[PDB]
């Protein structure tokens, strides 16, 4: 049974999916489970009352929005369940789970346990032929075309930098944070209630997302841009009325380079990335400088890049040559790679077999990723 | 002006704990120190016969095609050591990287005939460990008692990279019937020096029961025991260190404050506390 | 004997720094004509001293030492009491009291525990100081370990602008002792040295000292999470790499995947 398989990149902001050997991901929708706050008095009102995709983007006011996975690592499991139920039913993909292989993705170095209790969703409640866990930034090379260089990415839950030189994915140089897209979100909401404009509900928490994507721009210098006075530019929301926005919008992203403005210790994006390259061997460090590669949502700032750069100037040691790459689809960049790799005859070998699973168990999967 | 003989204690010190990657580079060191050879060359001889064989380190004899680990179980006393393997006696010169003009020993090898089965088990083993893995296990009667001595070490080291791993592995099973006694001790060791040094020096302790049956038993079953304590081992010395040294080095000094806030410097040169 | 320093050197960058002072002290024993420039060169664990007249301790350098005897920040005073000893200027000493007092807050703060001292020399141009920091690990426990600062700055103080160049060496030396789990027990010994300069304009709200004091905490924050990486990332691989079980069966799987990633290289190109 080797029919066309489906590739189902993970994400705790965005969820991918369609089939292998595509230019672009046909089925892209939010990673939520919204349910009805308000009472249904009215008969012939929305049925079912578990919203998933472009239903609760059209129906955001009705429902109480809530995520299933934060930091690359699920903690409501019977919401992903019905996510990748919704993924495979006639509104999305229009297909049976049986007849075709799947490729997952996770984010590195997480919990077994939550890949565990992963696959045995797809071999049990699903019934998968055969499944295969992946890295994202192995993809993200695949769908470039290169095979060495530094892959940094920066969606909702989580940024790591993993350094590949030559088709070996580093275990070890693989640096990770629990700080991304969400808490940058969270950030300027807080930010929103120190300048006046309040928003607490889980529908309007969107508003804040779109803001934060539409509405911000990383400034070089940061000192700057503080002892300057902002110009307070505006802003309409979905209802009507206008927001000054103020200096929340570009404070709002420093997050990601300065991790203890939220409170709590990590290295940042900018540490992350020049530390991916130091724990590698000597000799591998000045291809993996001139190869880095972004990817994810949470990179699509202004001025994000070249504060990259001005930060790997500052740290890496001096008369090198520095290059932070980019495709031009930077949000689909991991799940065409993984419609490359699912394409390729070799995919065959890699998977894990239904059968393989029965046998074995979780050590077989444990094995076959690494 | 210190006395020669303070000068050969001093040296002994360095030569008897120096790293195994730059050891020989440390006798160096301590040769470049001070002027005159023959007064440390002399000193060192005797601190090398000690050190090499705590090192388990084994000296390629030109035509074996494999390893032999040195020791204390293999000094036959006259300055040569056994290979239990191929069974053979070589001289090992300290000073030069080789060990040459081995002499054929035969004993009734008893005690020794039936561990040597169990040791080409452990090698197979020990490949199985390591990457690149070399052995011993030395047969020896010790005051009566009836003991197989197995040996592993692993060696990896690069002048380029300045980082150096180095395993050790001691292990001593004594033959009783039906039960058997255990004693043992594990202790690894790393080294970086760039931009400064970080060392990891461990070591465990392991005392076990066995009984032993058969021939093909005995050989899996002490295995069994090594790989499980080597896991247990490197898993704790990978993953509680990754982990609980972060926490344990923060718990001495956190990466923020209790705050978790950046400490402004403004706040502490115009704030007041207690009462 | 240029050679027998650079091979001292080299010595006490290869031998344990866990006994530093005991092979120090016989380092200086084998050469003695080396004595005052190993005393210089090497750096060793922070001696503790006590001020007896405030009941205080305080820490020692070679900075803050004028002769035999060391001037405690606290009295201004040195032990034992020497006639006429090197002194800061009164308008220094002022900065010197609140030196302390400021670096007092900082490392309650970030340790909560210890001793610390900060000592500044008075210069024409400038003024520049030592922060030294002593943070012992729980006794009781099996885990042993400290935290040792050796933070000096040189401030250079411009004419016009108010504008102060400042440059920052700083040294973590550590020692982490660890015995639990029941597994065994490693100690784990650091080194780390960086190099920070930076030009400030000063302000008339927040005074030099502040400032200085910033790039100490940026310092520490950067370096506490490089020395961090560092033992991870040669304790993880060297140790792993040797006597990894997984290497055998991910071997055969990686000869398999050489075979698939050389067919994956041809169909990316085309």
């Amino acid at each position: 049974i080797a029919n066309q398989p489906v590739v189902i990149d993970n994400g705790s902001g965005v969820i991918k999916a369609g089939f292998a050997g595509d230019q672009i991901p046909k089925y892209c929708f939010p990673n939520y489970v919204g349910r009805p706050k308000h009472v249904r008095v009215m008969a012939g009102a929305l049925e079912g009352d578990i919203f998933i995709g472009p239903k609760a983007e059209e129906h955001r006011g009705l429902l109480s929005i809530r995520y299933p996975m934060e930091h690359g690592i699920v903690k409501d499991w019977n919401d992903m369940e019905r996510i990748w139920q919704y993924v495979y039913s006639k509104e999305q993909l229009q297909t049976f789970s049986e007849e075709h292989p799947v490729l997952l993705t996770e984010a590195p170095l997480n919990p077994r346990k939550n890949r565990e209790r992963a696959a045995e969703v797809f071999f049990e409640t699903f019934n998968v032929p055969a499944l295969f866990i992946s890295m994202q930034a192995v993809l993200s090379l695949y769908a470039t075309g290169r095979t060495t260089g530094v892959v940094l990415d920066s969606g909702d839950g989580v940024t790591h930098a993993v350094p590949i030189y030559e088709g070996f994915a580093m275990p070890h140089s693989i640096m990770r944070i629990d700080i991304a897209g969400r808490d940058v979100s969270r950030f300027l909401r807080l930010y929103l209630r120190k300048e006046g404009y309040d928003f607490h509900s889980s529908s309007e928490f969107e508003i804040v997302k779109a803001i934060k994507e539409r509405a911000c721009y990383l400034s070089i210098n940061p000192q700057k841009d503080e002892t300057l006075e902002t110009e307070k530019a505006q802003y309409y929301l979905p209802d009507g009325s206008t927001i000054e926005i103020g200096p929340s919008r570009f404070r709002a992203p420093e997050l990601l380079f300065r991790p203890d403005l939220i409170g709590e210790e990590s290295e940042g994006i900018h540490e992350v990335l020049v530390f991916a390259i130091q724990k590698s061997d000597m000799d591998l460090r000045r291809t993996l400088f001139s190869n880095i590669v972004l990817s994810g949502g949470s990179t699509l700032f202004k001025g994000f890049g070249d504060r990259l750069l001005s930060e790997v100037k500052k740290l890496a040691p001096k008369d090198v040559k520095i290059r932070i790459s980019a495709p031009q689809e930077r949000l689909y960049s991991t799940w065409i790679g993984g419609s490359i790799l699912a394409s390729l005859d070799t995919f065959k070998k890699m998977w894990v077999s239904k059968k393989e699973y029965e046998e074995d168990g979780a050590r077989s999967i444990h094995r076959k990723t690494f | 002006r210190v006395s020669d003989e303070e000068k050969v204690r001093i040296a002994a010190k360095f030569i008897t704990h120096a790293p195994p990657g730059e050891f020989n580079e440390v006798f160096n060191d301590v040769r470049l120190l001070l002027n005159n050879d023959n007064l440390l060359r002399e000193g060192a001889a005797h601190a090398f016969a000690q050190y090499n064989m705590d090192q388990f380190t084994p000296v390629k004899i030109e035509g074996y095609e494999d390893q032999v680990l040195i020791t204390e179980h293999g000094d036959l006393g006259n300055s040569r050591f056994l290979d239990p393997r191929n069974k053979i006696s070589f001289k090992f010169d300290h000073l030069r990287k080789e060990a040459s003009d081995p002499q054929p020993e035969e004993v009734d090898g008893s005690l020794k005939s039936w561990r040597e089965s169990c040791d080409s088990a452990l090698r197979a083993y020990v490949k199985d460990h390591y990457s690149n893995g070399f052995c011993t296990v030395y047969a020896k009667n010790i005051d009566g008692q009836q003991t197989i001595i197995a040996c592993i070490e692993s060696h990896q080291f690069q002048p380029k990279n300045f980082w150096n791993g180095r395993w050790r592995s001691e292990w001593k099973f004594t033959i009783t019937p039906p039960t058997a006694q255990v004693v043992g001790v594990l202790k690894i060791q790393v080294h970086y020096y760039e931009d400064g040094n970080v060392q990891l020096v461990s070591h465990k302790d392991v005392q076990d029961s066995v009984t032993v049956s058969n021939e093909a038993q005995t050989a899996k079953e002490f295995i069994k025991i090594i790989e499980h304590a080597e896991n247990e081992y490197q898993t704790a010395i990978s993953e509680n260190y990754q982990t609980m040294s972060d926490t344990t080095f923060k718990a001495l000094r956190r990466q923020l404050p209790v705050t978790r806030t950046k400490i402004d410097w403004n706040k502490i040169l115009s704030y007041k506390i207690g009462k | 004997s240029d050679q027998q320093l650079d091979c001292a050197l080299d010595l006490m960058r290869r031998l344990p720094p866990q006994q530093i002072e005991k092979n120090l002290s016989d380092l200086i024993d084998l050469v003695p004509s080396l004595c005052e420039d190993l005393l210089s060169s090497v750096d060793q664990p922070l001696k503790i001293a006590r001020d007896k007249v405030v009941g205080k301790d305080y820490l020692l350098c070679d900075y803050n030492r004028d002769g035999d005897s060391y001037r405690s920040p606290w009295s201004n005073k040195y032990d034992p009491p020497l006639e006429d000893g090197a002194m800061p200027s009164a308008r220094l000493r002022k900065l010197e009291v609140e030196a302390n007092n400021a670096f007092d807050q900082y490392r309650d703060l970030y340790f909560e525990g210890g001793v610390s001292s900060v000592y500044l020399w008075d210069l024409d141009h400038g003024f520049a100081g030592v922060i030294l920091i002593k943070k012992a690990g729980d006794g009781s426990k099996k885990i042993k370990g400290c935290w040792d600062s050796i933070h000096v700055v040189e401030v250079q103080e411009k004419s016009s602008g108010r504008t102060a160049h400042y440059k920052l060496t700083s040294t973590v030396m550590l020692w982490l002792q660890t015995n639990k789990s029941g597994s065994g027990t490693m100690n784990l010994g650091g080194s780390l040295t960086r190099q920070m300069e930076k030009d400030e304009t000063v302000s008339d709200c927040s005074p030099h000292i502040a400032n200085i004091g910033r790039l100490v905490e940026d310092m520490e924050n950067k370096i506490r999470s490089t020395l961090n990486e560092i033992y991870f990332g040669k304790t993880k691989d060297i140790v792993n790499g040797l006597r990894s079980v997984d290497v055998i069966p991910d071997n055969p799987k990686f000869q398999q995947l050489q075979r698939e990633l050389s067919q994956v290289l041809t169909q990316r190109q085309i």
